[PDB]
């Protein structure tokens, strides 16, 4: 029916990926910082994974931008940090967690901004 | 709605069968399939004379890119990079720095004539209509560096076709 | 133009490679290439025969097939109007117009 | 298996439907088995699109079966406006059936023709493409190029149709059906024809549901299914035709399907061009269909949606969906697939020769070598849309 | 139907009968369907455990009222964020009641699904496709291979986490006389551009809190 | 706690802390009311009008940014009544507003074009002339094009309030107004790049940056910065191969969003 | 009066669609039997089958009965039975009507991510 | 919990044997492989090889896993017997062009900057 | 067209068809390469009043998928839809 | 030109023998067409 | 105005040239290196200022949908010519 195996998930062997890659990249989990530029913040949402940078040269013909690392344009969205976590221990890329930074929510008050007494008084609007 | 295609009966008169019995024994309806191609012999080939002559086109056709200058003479493009990012193909590379003037203009702009699908996509979203394609299409080279078209190729291709990329445009402009 | 339609691949005059380039196919292709009688011109037709062209970044596409073989003329176009390939093949004559084989050989 | 041979198209003939290496296993003269391999085009095309705008995505669907594109393009478009919870104005519904028949008989001048060519027929070959080559000029009128227009976008078509080309589709159309009479008359009739596809790739009634056929070739055998008369899409369900049901099942009438297809496409471009109605050409909705340049250039909000439709592109419902329809070939369709974002998530393409060239083993038992050349064609299989 | 050209026309009816049909095959087979839902678009999905392949897709095959005779399509979604990574997804269709109905699972790389040939001859190559790009194993299948990829592709391409340009490119080379193959380096790198908005585009669709 | 007062959300009860905005509460079931002229480190001014939203059973819109809340209220964030008060103001915001995007540098992470997309009407009805406001030159960093300016009275909160400098202002009145200094002054300070993010619009952009890559192309990395001891969090903004900018990133312990001009 | 096709290719005509039908369908209910009579195939099946044979009753001619059965074609009803109760035995040894064999994760279904 | 649906085999002790009969399935084949494509690498030195990817795999424990590594195995040998691969695939194993690639600390800190 | 009576009553006696009446090539009868510029119609909700874009939403009327049985939380037999209708043989040419 | 052929055989240049140093008595080529004369040459327009 | 390098190599508009010592320049040798001498900064620099009466003054860079988009110019600044974004055609307030 239903065997019991008590072994760590692992499938590194079969996905394919050449050792070169398994054991030398230090993948990144993450939750995206905000783009400064905008207040917008449906993006700082998902845990996203990605591998370290390496480098990139330039084509003497035309002066572009090559690469030889294959994963560098890979990313991974998941949707919280564990299920992320897993999809690292279970290929072999010695990941790197970075908590959650969420914004300590402020006690705005419009009614500071004209104070008797309080520094908060703003002298133009 | 549908209809039948093979369901004929064959009536069995003897008259109809002495036609399919005749049929193959002197080969008529074969006989009937050289009529047709004796036909086509006397009729007139659909042949047109290249390159003395060429085959019709539209003012929407699509060729070879190329980039436009105002009637002044000063460059359209203005380095928005909307047909980079919009390219689906990426044959697109775009770098701009402000000119001596302090007026934001290309320095490094590149289109790959081998990753371009030629979809007119770049002609579209150009904000100013600095990027087109011209009517011509007989470029083909000797070697794989030459169909790199970066900015100076694409500049005098504006400059050797614009007597005719405008005509083409002006027809044209009012259906975008 | 003489261009005849059908040739036998081993007796060929030029090769028209026409589309893209799977990693599957092209050992065949340049199978192919090897069993030409000399001259041999190959012509490279479309953009994904070139440089990858829409597919330059599959992992399955060979990103041009002048890395399977050396190609003489190469004719832009995703698809190339069915003009412009004819221009090509006149000007791949031309090209064998500017040989000089005896000249160089009388030169040696 | 007796002698187990690899019959190879890579060496490809005068045929241009793709590259085919075929693995068969006769014994003697008769065939037994067959086993196609179909890796030799496959370009990732269902994994590139998971990188691109549903904008960018669009011209991928018109080279997967580049002999059928502008009705590819029309699948896809119906899966983004269903999905986008969008209708397009009814003149692009009709701009867009005109030329899905007119692709229509570009498919089957194709497919009959090159069918006729392998089997030694050469002259039907170019008549019919001399058609194909001024059908080719309203593609390129109306789009600007001949064959990959990418024409038809989710919301309707990119440009109107440009003054005299009605008038002139118009008279390719009257006096085509005198072409195809002229094709009847060297193929139906005449022996050599018959001798070659009939009693040849029988398939019953019941299997062809199973394997999971469509198209000529589930109404070659008497099945009564056209997804133009069950689950019409644009305007289909305003015009009449009839659509074409063989009984023998054999490829003679699959033959007589194709010939008798292409007349009911005059009987409805006929149709097309007498009902065509005036209006704007796609939704006016500008979120998703970016505005004319006339607009861009003047209007602020117009310009910003002419700023993010051609970088971003438009956001589309996070869910899932399949759509079809009647592709010259057969049943066409995508499972799309939508997270929220403007790229889609996942993208299948059925492909309608994809199941019709898996069943190829079970319709070539027990028919001689040179009958596979006649049941390959008969399926009209092009290897664009089998490897993508 | 409405008087709105820039929006879809409901069909309520097909929506109403789906919801009809709904319950139908969820009291049928309540062994493996956990879970029944139809969308807004008049398409609806059947959620089966995996085990429960072959009874479900025989029973519609084969019902007295389901009668999908035809197999649409049959894929799979890879799906990182999950434990069962992948989702097979099965399209019927039924010509005699015209209407299509979608069934999917969940599997993952190490927990083979019962092939689905028996119930139709038409997965005898879907079910190749879904190994070939996704690496699920189907038990039982008569002949399972590689039907896409190039011969010894050491990887499984349609996974998220493939890199879209391979880990190796060919060549020919003459030293060697024949077509080899070398670690993937780019002339240009793909541009990866960044298109997300960070503005919330549809309330109707919005995940709650953690 | 008791001090909590229930808040309802389209219904879907929170507690939040009596005082709290009325965008804030929507905050917790992670509704983003739609802003202009907030931001939760600059005083409350309340002045674009974008975050209007609807109050059950009440026949006014009040101002999200601003309105304490009371107990037992509901709030619309989605009726019609709702997006008919975003589609209008989105209406006005882009009346006077150029036709930049092309060339204006935050074309591709523009609060405008994002909101406009998201909540604004999809078309205009402006049949009139427009407005064009003459630049500044108020220092060799922040490049300045001051017609795009939407009078959002961040540049100027920020300053008086965060960098502590008392430069920048508005001047005029109606529709004449005009933010600067009214004199030829360079707004110097340490802090002084980072109107060059608050601004929503391209009404200041960086100058060092102006015209070098649009936002959609580059390759953010987090990093950190070793121009001094505070080590700020900082975004290394690239684009084959190459450092096109530095942007603060988010971290409360440390430096809020703000970097130094030097790390800049 | 008996067909001479049956409009498709692979579906011979059958002589007596009645006497066919009664069989089939009078077979099929003696499978249901063992099936437990709470269990729903059993009685949605039932049904289905119970009027599908009453109508066979009534009509003497082929032509009429198929118009008021809606099965299509006659010979089709004949092989739509055959597949149905050839389900009816195998659907005895599965026993769907158990109790759910196992619930999915926590979010297995859940969409967007 | 670990219940876990099995492949082939239900413990390691069943699925080793799948190995060693699939070992000498390759152990079998090279010579036919040597010969069939006209190789230019002795009968020796295939089975070299051959040992060096079963014995990579030696550290595997699950016995999902071998079945899997196994059933790819079957498929790699069946094209290799039919002649379905070409002479250029049963070369990708040797990595014939390819330079040697340093891997020594010094050595990699003179060439590039891969670690 | 250049063809002589001659050659025109031989073609259509070999073809059995009126081939000058349906000509293959075009003359003259095709549109000419340049028309008056075009004025195109504008699209329905091009309006100046009660044209809100909340009121004519593409997407955000749509909404998520309805759930009929989930797992977490006498009927007569009804099928998926109603049973497909005999097609009609078509009367203009029901036999070809 | 003559408007009395059918379509794409009405419009046909004949190539100088000589231009920008080349003998192009022989060498004649499409790309040989001055800008100005491929929109009539090409049917793209009506006046030349 | 092409200025050449010393070394004989021209030099474009964007001031780009292969110096001495760099070997990427061996490419032209047997071609050439071509540019465009119609110089975009220098062309402009030759079109004239343009008197108006207003503070304000719009420019299209003539032809409406054939040009760029519509910008409009202040002028109250007397020491200096407003300046058209896209074109760059100036403008300048008259006797003011
Ligand atoms: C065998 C003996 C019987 C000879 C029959 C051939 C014949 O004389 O018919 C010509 C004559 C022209 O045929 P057509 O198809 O009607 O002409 C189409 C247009 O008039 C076409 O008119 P067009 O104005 O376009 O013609 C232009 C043409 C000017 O040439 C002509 O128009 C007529 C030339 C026909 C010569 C025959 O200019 C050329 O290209 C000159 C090319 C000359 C070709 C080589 C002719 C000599 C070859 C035979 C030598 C050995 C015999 O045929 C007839 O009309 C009926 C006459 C009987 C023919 C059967
Ligand atoms: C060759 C010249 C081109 C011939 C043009 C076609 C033609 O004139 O004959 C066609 C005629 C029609 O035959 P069909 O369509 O089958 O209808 C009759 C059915 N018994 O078919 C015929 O009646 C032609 C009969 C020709 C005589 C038979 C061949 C005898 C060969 C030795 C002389
Ligand atoms: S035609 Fe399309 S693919 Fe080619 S350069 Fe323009 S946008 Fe890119
Ligand atoms: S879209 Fe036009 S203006 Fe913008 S960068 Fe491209 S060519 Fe220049
Ligand atoms: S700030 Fe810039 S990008 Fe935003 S709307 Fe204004 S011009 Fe466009
Ligand atoms: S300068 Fe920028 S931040 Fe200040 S009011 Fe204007 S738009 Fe707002
Ligand atoms: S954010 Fe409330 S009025 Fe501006
Ligand atoms: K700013
Ligand atoms: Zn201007």
């Amino acid at each position: 029916q239903l065997i019991t195996v008590d072994e760590k998930l692992d499938i590194t062997t079969i996905t394919g990926v050449p050792e070169e890659h398994i054991k030398t990249r230090k993948a990144r989990i993450f939750v995206p910082a905000r783009n400064n530029m905008q207040s917008g913040v449906n993006n700082t949402k998902k845990w996203k994974m990605e591998f370290d940078t390496r480098e990139r040269w330039e084509n003497p013909l035309m002066g572009w931008a090559s690469t030889a690392d294959p994963l560098s344009n890979l990313v991974l969205t998941f949707s919280t940090k564990e299920d992320a976590v897993a999809f690292a221990e279970k290929n072999g890329w010695s990941y790197d967690v970075e908590e959650r930074k969420v914004p300590k929510p402020k006690s705005k008050s419009y009614g500071a901004n004209f104070s008797w007494n309080k520094r908060t008084r703003v002298s133009t609007k | 709605t549908y209809k039948y295609v093979n369901l004929r009966e064959p009536s069995m008169d003897m008259k109809s069968v002495t036609d399919r019995a005749a049929q193959t024994l002197l080969w008529t309806e074969l006989i009937r399939g050289l009529g047709m191609t004796l036909s086509y012999l006397f009729r007139e080939p659909a042949t047109i004379n290249y390159p003395f002559e060429k085959g019709p086109l539209s003012p929407r056709f699509r060729g070879e890119h190329a980039l436009r200058r105002y009637p002044s003479g000063e460059e359209r493009c203005i380095a928005c990079k909307l047909c980079e990012a919009v390219c689906p193909a990426q044959a697109i590379t775009i770098e701009a720095e402000p000119r001596a003037d302090g007026s934001r203009r290309t320095t490094r702009y590149d289109i790959d004539m081998t990753k371009c699908i030629y979809c007119g996509f770049c002609q579209e979203a150009c904000p100013v209509d600095a990027i087109v394609e011209g009517p011509n299409f007989e470029f083909s080279t000797e070697t794989h560096e030459e169909l790199l078209y970066n900015k100076e190729k694409l500049l005098n291709n504006g400059d050797k076709w614009e007597a005719e990329i405008a005509a083409n445009i002006q027809a044209d402009y009012l259906y975008r | 133009f003489g261009v005849v339609f059908r040739a036998s691949p081993r007796q060929s005059d030029v090769m028209i490679v026409a589309g893209t380039l799977t990693n599957k196919m092209a050992p065949a292709l340049r199978k192919v290439y090897d069993q030409m009688p000399e001259p041999r011109y190959v012509v490279s037709m479309g953009s994904c025969a070139n440089g990858g062209g829409y597919y330059h970044y599959s992992y399955s596409v060979v990103r041009g097939c002048d890395r399977i073989v050396p190609v003489d003329i190469y004719v832009p176009g995703c698809p190339p109007t069915a003009e412009a390939l004819l221009y090509g093949i006149l000007q791949l004559q031309k090209k064998i117009k500017r040989e000089k084989r005896l000249r160089i050989w009388y030169r040696r | 298996l007796v002698s187990n041979l690899t019959l190879n198209f890579g060496p490809q003939h005068p045929a241009a439907h793709g590259v085919l290496r075929l693995v068969m296993e006769l014994s003697g003269e008769m065939v037994r088995k067959c086993d196609p391999h179909i890796g030799l085009l496959h370009r990732g095309t269902e994994k590139l699109i998971e990188y691109k705008t549903y904008l960018q995505a669009l011209p991928y669907f018109d080279r997967l079966d580049y002999v059928s594109m502008m009705c590819n393009e029309q699948a896809y478009s119906l899966a983004v406006e269903k999905l986008l919870n969008i209708r397009p104005p009814p003149r692009a519904q009709w701009i867009r059936v005109l030329f899905g028949e007119i692709t229509r008989l570009l498919n089957h001048i194709m497919a009959v023709t090159t069918h006729a060519l392998d089997i030694g027929a050469m002259t039907p070959f170019f008549w019919m493409f001399e058609e194909r080559e001024k059908m080719f000029e309203f593609y390129e009128r109306v789009s600007g190029a001949r064959m990959h227009a990418a024409y038809v976008r989710p919301g309707g078509v990119h440009q109107d149709l440009p003054l005299g080309l009605m008038d002139d589709i118009y008279e390719f159309s009257k006096n085509f059906s005198l072409r195809i009479d002229e094709l009847e008359e060297m193929l139906t009739n005449n022996r050599i024809w018959r001798n070659r596809t009939v009693d040849i790739g029988i398939v019953t009634a019941e299997d062809a549901l199973n394997y999971g056929f469509s198209g000529v070739m589930l109404r070659g055998s008497g099945i009564q299914w056209d997804l133009r008369k069950t689950q019409p899409y644009d305007v289909y369900d305003q015009v009449e035709f009839d659509v074409p049901i063989g009984s023998r099942g054999d490829c003679y009438d699959r033959y007589l399907c194709r010939v008798e297809e292409m007349r009911q496409s005059i009987r409805i471009i006929s149709q097309c061009l007498n009902k065509m109605p005036p209006g704007e050409i796609k939704v006016d909705d500008a979120k998703v269909s970016p505005p004319k340049r006339a607009e861009m250039k003047t209007s602020m909000e117009s310009l910003i949606h002419h700023f993010k439709l051609y970088t971003e592109g438009y956001q589309v419902p996070p869910g899932a969906t399949y759509t079809a329809i009647e592709a010259p070939k057969g049943e066409f369709g995508v499972y799309l697939v939508s997270d929220g974002s403007s790229r889609p998530y996942r993208c299948k393409i059925k492909a309608p020769g994809f199941a019709h060239l898996a069943g190829l083993d079970k319709m070539s038992k027990g028919h001689m070598l040179a009958d596979v050349v006649a049941i390959i064609g008969t399926q009209d299989i092009v290897f664009g849309e089998v490897d993508r | 139907a409405d008087t709105r050209p820039t929006v879809r026309p409901r069909n309520d009816v097909a929506h109403k009968q789906l919801s009809a049909f709904g319950e139908y095959v969820a009291e049928i087979l309540p062994k493996y369907v956990q879970q029944v839902q139809v969308s807004c678009f008049n398409e609806l999905e059947i959620c089966i455990h995996p085990d429960g392949v072959i009874p479900v897709l025989t029973f519609l095959r084969d019902h007295s009222n389901a009668q999908f005779k035809s197999l649409a399509d049959l894929t799979a979604v890879d799906i990182p964020t999950r434990q069962n990574r992948f989702e097979i997804v099965y399209n019927l269709l039924s010509l005699r009641f015209n209407s299509r109905i979608r069934v999917k699972t969940y599997t993952d790389e190490l927990t083979p699904i019962e092939s689905s040939v028996p119930v139709y001859k038409a997965a005898n190559w879907y079910e190749r496709e879904i190994w070939d790009m996704f690496g699920v194993f189907f038990a039982n299948h008569p002949d399972l291979r590689r039907i896409l990829t190039d011969y010894g592709f050491e990887g499984h391409p349609f996974r998220k986490d493939f890199p879209l340009s391979g880990y190796v490119e060919l060549r020919y080379d003459d030293e060697v006389k024949r077509v080899v193959a070398e670690p993937v380096e780019l002339a240009q790198e793909f541009r990866k551009f960044d298109l997300n908005s960070p503005w919330e585009a549809f309330p109707a669709y919005r995940q709650p809190p953690e | 706690a008791s001090n909590l007062i229930e808040v309802f959300v389209d219904g879907q009860s929170v507690m939040v802390e009596p005082g709290t905005t009325v965008l804030q509460a929507c905050e917790k079931v992670g509704m983003q009311i739609p802003r202009f002229c907030y931001h939760e480190r600059l005083s409350v001014a309340g002045n674009c009008r974008m975050c209007l939203v609807e109050i059950e059973k009440a026949p006014k819109v009040v101002a999200a940014c601003a309105m304490p809340v009371m107990k037992g209220w509901n709030i619309l964030t989605n009726s019609e009544k709702t997006k008919k008060a975003r589609e209008g103001v989105m209406e006005f915001l882009l009346a006077n507003h150029p036709l930049d995007c092309p060339i204006c540098d935050q074309g591709g992470e523009c609060d405008l074009q994002d909101q406009s997309m998201m909540f604004g009407s999809d078309r205009s009805r402006f049949l009139e002339g427009k407005r064009a406001v003459e630049d500044k030159n108020i220092g060799p960093l922040v490049k300045t094009i001051m017609t795009r300016c939407i009078q959002c009275t961040r540049c100027i909160r920020f300053a008086s309030e965060i960098a502590g400098v008392d430069d920048l202002g508005t001047t005029g009145r109606g529709n004449d107004m005009q933010v600067g200094t009214y004199i030829e002054k360079m707004f110097m300070s340490e802090l002084s790049g980072n109107i060059i993010d608050i601004c929503p619009v391209g009404a200041l952009t960086s100058k060092p940056y102006a015209f070098t890559a649009r936002p959609w192309e580059t390759r953010k990395t987090e990093s950190i910065d070793v121009m001094d001891a505070v080590g700020s969090n900082i975004v290394v903004s690239t684009r084959t191969g190459e450092v096109m900018r530095i942007l603060p990133r988010m971290h409360e312990d440390i430096n809020e969003e703000w970097i130094s001009d030097k790390t800049r | 009066l008996l067909k001479k096709t049956t409009g498709l290719v692979g579906l011979a005509v059958c002589e007596t669609p009645h006497e066919r039908l009664k069989i089939l369908y009078t077979k099929i209910l003696d499978v249901l039997g063992h099936i437990p009579k709470n269990a729903a195939y059993r009685k949605y099946t039932e049904q289905i089958t119970n009027e599908k044979l009453s109508m066979v009753k009534a009509e003497p001619d082929v032509k009429k009965l198929e118009e008021r059965l809606q099965g299509g074609q006659i010979e089709e009803v004949i092989l739509q039975a055959e597949n149905e109760l050839s389900l009816a035995r195998k659907m005895i040894q599965w026993k769907p009507w158990e109790p759910l064999v196992e619930e999915p994760p926590a979010s297995q279904w859940k969409w967007p991510i | 919990s670990t219940s876990v649906k099995p492949i082939f085999s239900r413990d390691m002790n069943e699925a080793k044997r799948r190995v060693r009969e699939l070992y000498r399935a390759w152990y079998r084949e090279v010579p036919n492989t040597v010969h069939l494509f006209q190789l230019d690498i002795s009968v020796k030195q295939g089975r070299d090889k051959v040992r060096e990817m079963f014995k990579k795999n030696a550290h595997i424990t699950d016995p999902r896993v071998v079945d899997l590594l196994v059933i790819k195995g079957k498929m790699e040998l069946e094209e290799t017997i039919k002649v379905w691969k070409q002479r250029t695939h049963v070369m990708r194993f040797f990595h014939e062009t390819e330079a040697p690639r340093p891997k020594d600390f010094l050595s990699k800190f003179y060439v590039g900057h891969d670690p | 067209a250049s063809a002589t009576r001659f050659i025109q009553w031989l073609r259509n006696w070999a073809s059995g068809r009126d081939l000058q009446a349906k000509l293959q090539l075009r003359y003259q009868e095709i549109s000419k390469r340049t028309q008056p510029p075009p004025k195109l119609p504008v699209g329905p909700s091009h309006k100046l009043s009660n044209n809100y874009y909340c009121t004519r939403d593409g997407r955000r009327e749509a909404m998520p998928p309805s759930i009929v049985m989930s797992s977490q939380k006498e009927k007569k037999a009804v099928s998926p839809a109603p049973p497909i209708k005999r097609w009609e043989l078509s009367q203009d040419e029901p036999y070809l | 030109e003559d408007n009395k052929q059918f379509f794409g055989r009405h419009r046909w240049v004949i190539y100088t023998t000589e231009m920008n140093g080349k003998n192009t008595f022989w060498d004649v080529d499409g790309s040989m067409v001055p800008p100005e004369w491929h929109r009539w040459l090409h049917c793209m327009t009506d006046d030349p | 105005g092409v200025r050449t390098s010393p070394t004989g190599e021209k030099v474009t508009h964007t001031g780009q040239v292969y110096d001495d010592g760099d070997y990427r320049k061996v490419r032209f040798v047997g071609r050439q290196k071509e540019v465009n001498e119609n110089f975009a900064i220098d062309l402009i620099a030759e079109q004239p200022v343009s008197q108006v009466g207003s503070r304000v003054i719009s420019c299209d860079g003539g032809g409406g949908a054939l040009g760029h988009p519509r910008v409009y110019i202040n002028l109250d600044k007397e020491t200096k010519t407003g300046t058209c974004g896209y074109c760059g055609l100036q403008f300048r307030q008259q006797h003011h």
